[PDB]
């Protein structure tokens, strides 16, 4: 009975780490792009194992829910059948990023084995919707008002960045010396 | 240490389930003998919206679930998370997001 | 000539290699916004073989 | 499972998003690719929340900031990608090096 | 209790004022609300005078502190987006875009900056420290049609969340190496034993403290988000985004990291002998006014981090009256090259050479901008470098100032050769303005903010150093609040 919770946590830490590949490896973006609800599924899989309820509830409606389909919607915008395959664009500089990478992991495995972590021995989760709501309003309160203005200033950024401009695109709107519209008066020059 | 309980059927609801489709269609598999998508940024534009807004319901279940046990200084903390993010919906209507 | 090529020689050799110490590392940055991110992950790599000895 | 276990998790799924991060050729990979790190960080602070400090959770709180953060910058990151693609046509990261030197 | 982020919730009224005001009026709105966002601003500076003399509490169940430092950087952060809405008024307002949307995005990296200088908890610090960085991505590439914009604000994307998970990672182990304690004072008594998994905390965190700053490993976004953003975002991410990164970097590694201290006074030594080095001789071989610009706030950076690896009640000190009068230099730099770009387009070198016939309040303006950012007297930046040294001599650090010397003259060359190339070429030697200046005017729509946002900077980069007693005593009283 704790044997299956072994098994459910290795099957699930080999659900991410294929899919991870997958997000990164793969050849095809779109198979790339569904993959990475395998991660955001199988991590909020992990959340259950460890204890964590409401957090792996909380993920698949924002992961797999919101942002993997924002990352979908954002790649059936672009996909323009151009692919030009220059893959010796220029240098072998994609074994160099593995080297800093498989350092990084090196040294994190280093780091974790050796150093003495204090893990208690108390039951943990007494409802942990209330002792997670309890902190939003007493501890955590001006990291969660400040939640509330980095997501209205990502609302008014996304949109004026993503929008149409068919309000007007020829709008010469005045002049000292020449500007283009929506655009840096700083015209581009070589000496 | 696993003081969850409730999610012992969980894992067992969530192969039979799975096995539903892949033995169905399994089942199915011994009987049976100028592609332009026009770039138009509204399936974009529908979809930011619901992440700021997929984000402020989670934000507000903690709240709904321990809101009778809180009182009422948590109910004016939290009007400001709601007040301003309907400053958030009043945006998206009038600079024509969401217009389709 | 001696003073207008040998005293004066040196001075103006001061200018000149680090006029070219500036025309060396302005090719470090070479757009590539990739390549700005090793760099920023090497020397994470760095750093913690530097400070743990 | 120990805590042991899903640290060498994290700090495995941390180096596959840094080497989408690096090498990956789309521009919306690297989003993907940015993604991966923003769970590592979150599969370390559940993991660190229920072994240590389990009576008062102060990381599964911490984990929720963060879901919040990389869904409203990734929301921000592809209204840029987005931007691109309207005046360069192609999403290519070997075709943004016109800031060179 | 929350009566100590007063200067705080005066901006978050203020950002929603000038945004309801874009909805309801649209675009004859930008008229008035310009000035409705000074008055937050300037509300939110004089209400810190009531809590500078309050006994520095730490309001909000400990997530926020309100001391001297952090009433200090919540000061200059709010002013760098003071001088920023007095240029943009007509810059970003010339090129097409809704002004009212520009400052709702700008006072959010202000409140954002806001609450990195005083935040107290690990998950209080990186919400703050990603809402000036979420912020700082859609000001870069507002443009959004110039095809360099585009390309500036995808190489700090790539970047901030880049270094952003680099912070979160040295966040969530330093959750994780004391039992709990997400607060900052909670983690120094419960770790002290320097072994391995906190110098891994320690490294992962100043790769986002030292981002925000750019030191030299960690410059590479610099160059090239400055030539491509638009002129009055650059004049905030390099006074507004450095001093909230140089307030974190006081924040966290005095009160985190006070056990290890050998190792982030050297890390940031080493930030610290480099990037004096390629900030001052990269300047050189550049073209760009922004660009220029950009390589010297590289190594600016350099040369206030050696009043932070002293350690001494006069070394950070020291830092804190650099950056009060580094305000007062780059807003007046880039107000300027704003000034410059607005008549003629190509705001670049080689095509100032031929003025001080033609808008002299700018070559004036200008040069005592640019001067003083060397180091001549008796202008401001000659004053902060001498406490700078000053404070380096007196604690051990001989060799810190003087690559902070040899490099101070190489910084030099290249103001000069702007200054150069403005008072000294001749009327037979001038390529644009040759009878093709604008015929200045100073009454068309906003262009009467720049004129009192050039003055009143030149002004105070003249005086700052022979007027330096009152500030000196303002700097040093804010100081005894650092362990």
């Amino acid at each position: 009975a704790t044997l299956t919770q072994t098994i459910t946590f290795f099957a699930l830490a080999a659900a991410v780490i294929i899919a991870a590949l997958g997000v990164v490896l793969l050849d095809n973006v779109v198979y790339s792009a569904f993959l990475l609800g395998g991660v955001f599924l199988s991590i909020a899989g992990l959340y259950i194992l460890m204890n964590a309820d409401f957090v792996s509830a909380a993920q698949i409606l924002i992961y797999v829910g919101a942002v993997n389909v924002l990352i979908l919607f954002a790649i059936m915008l672009v996909n323009k059948r151009e692919t030009y395959t220059p893959v010796p664009g220029r240098w072998l500089r994609q074994g160099g990023a593995a080297v800093v990478s498989l350092g990084v992991f090196a040294l994190l495995t280093k780091m974790i084995l050796q150093t003495p972590w204090q893990l208690s021995s108390v039951p943990p989760t007494p409802d942990s919707i209330t002792t997670i709501g309890q902190h939003f309003f007493s501890d955590f309160l001006l990291p969660f008002e400040l939640a509330s203005v980095l997501l209205l200033m990502a609302l008014i950024g996304a949109v004026v960045l993503a929008r149409r401009e068919l309000v007007l695109e020829p709008e010469p709107i005045l002049g000292e010396e020449v500007v283009p519209p929506l655009e840096l008066p700083e015209r581009p020059r070589e000496p | 240490v696993f003081v969850l309980s409730g999610y012992e059927y969980f894992l067992g609801f969530l192969i039979i389930c799975s096995l539903v489709p892949v033995l169905a269609l399994a089942a199915s598999a011994l009987l049976r003998p100028g592609a332009w998508i026009q770039f138009n940024v509204r399936y974009y534009m529908f979809a930011l919206v619901f992440v700021i807004f997929d984000v402020e319901t989670v934000f507000l279940y903690p709240w709904a679930v321990a809101f009778h046990q809180l009182g009422l200084l948590a109910f004016i903390e939290a009007l400001i998370f709601i007040a301003i993010l309907v400053v958030a919906l009043v945006y998206a209507w009038r600079k024509r997001a969401l217009e389709w | 000539e001696v003073d207008y090529n040998v005293v004066d020689g040196v001075v103006n050799l001061t200018g000149f290699v680090t006029m070219v110490t500036g025309e060396g590392l302005k090719y470090l940055q070479n757009g590539r916004a990739q390549f700005y991110a090793l760099i920023v992950l090497l020397a994470v790599l760095g750093f913690v073989i530097f400070s743990v000895q | 499972m120990q805590l042991t276990y899903v640290l060498i998790l994290a700090a495995l799924l941390f180096c596959i998003g840094i080497y989408g991060l690096v090498t990956s050729r789309n521009a919306v990979r690297v989003l993907m690719s940015i993604e991966l790190l923003l769970n590592a960080v979150n599969l370390n602070l559940i993991g660190f929340a229920n072994y240590l400090d389990g009576q008062q959770i102060k990381g599964q709180v911490f984990a929720v900031f963060v879901i919040t953060v990389a869904a409203a910058e990734a929301a921000v990151g592809l209204a840029i990608i987005l931007a691109i693609y309207r005046n360069r046509d192609t999403v290519d990261m070997e075709k943004f090096n016109l800031l060179k030197w | 209790n929350a009566g100590t982020i007063l200067p705080e919730t005066i901006l978050i009224v203020t950002l929603l004022v000038v945004l309801l005001a874009d909805l309801i009026q649209g675009r004859q709105a930008d008229r008035w609300t310009p000035y409705f966002a000074i008055v937050g601003l300037g509300g939110a500076i004089a209400t810190m005078i009531p809590l500078w003399t309050q006994p520095a509490t730490i309001s909000f169940f400990g997530s926020f502190i309100s001391d001297h430092l952090s009433l200090f950087f919540r000061g200059l952060i709010a002013l760098s987006a003071l001088g920023t809405i007095l240029m943009s008024i007509r810059y970003v307002e010339q090129t097409g875009s809704s002004l009212g949307e520009f400052m709702t995005i700008l006072l959010t990296a202000t409140v954002g900056g806001m609450f990195i200088a005083g935040a107290q908890e690990l998950v209080f610090i990186f919400v703050a420290l990603e809402t000036l960085s979420i912020a700082s991505y859609l000001l870069t590439g507002y443009t959004k049609r110039d095809s360099r914009s585009n390309e500036a604000a995808l190489k700090y994307l790539l970047i901030g969340a880049a270094s952003s998970a680099i912070f979160l990672y040295g966040s969530s182990l330093l959750y994780g190496l004391s039992g709990g304690h997400t607060q900052l004072p909670a983690i120094a008594q419960a770790l002290s034993s320097e072994s391995l998994g906190l110098v891994v905390a320690l490294v992962f965190v100043i790769a986002g403290i030292s981002f925000k700053i750019s030191a030299v490993p960690f410059h590479q976004w610099t160059p090239d988000v400055y030539e491509g953003a638009p002129t009055p975002v650059v004049a905030f991410l390099s006074v507004g985004s450095k001093a909230a990164g140089f307030a974190l970097a006081i924040r966290f590694l005095t009160l985190a990291f006070p056990s290890v201290t050998d190792q982030w006074q050297l890390i940031f030594t080493v930030l610290a002998i480099l990037s004096m080095i390629l900030g001052n001789v990269v300047a050189l071989a550049q073209t760009s006014m922004k660009r220029m610009l950009a390589y010297s706030s590289i190594g600016q950076a350099g040369f206030v981090m050696i009043g932070f690896v002293v350690g001494t009640e006069a070394g950070y000190a020291s830092m804190l009256f650099y950056l009060l009068v580094y305000l007062f230099m780059n807003l007046g730099a880039f107000t300027c090259v704003i000034l410059f770009s607005l008549r003629t387009g190509t705001d670049q070198i080689s095509e100032y050479a031929g003025l001080y016939q033609k808008d002299p309040l700018l070559t004036l303006g200008l040069s005592l901008c640019l001067l003083s950012l060397g180091g001549i007297p008796p202008l401001a930046g000659f004053f902060g470098k001498i406490y700078l040294f000053w404070a380096g001599w007196q604690a051990g650090a001989y060799g810190l100032v003087l690559l902070g010397l040899l490099t101070s003259v190489i910084s030099i060359y290249y103001y000069i050769r702007v200054v150069k190339m403005m008072v000294v070429k001749e009327p037979q030697e001038m390529s644009e303005a040759v009878r093709n200046y604008p015929e200045v005017s100073w009454s068309s729509f906003g262009l009467r903010p720049l004129q009192v946002g050039l003055v009143m900077t030149v002004i105070a980069t003249s005086l700052a150093g022979i007027l330096a007693n009152p500030l000196f005593n303002l700097v040093n009283t804010a100081v005894w609040d650092v362990p």
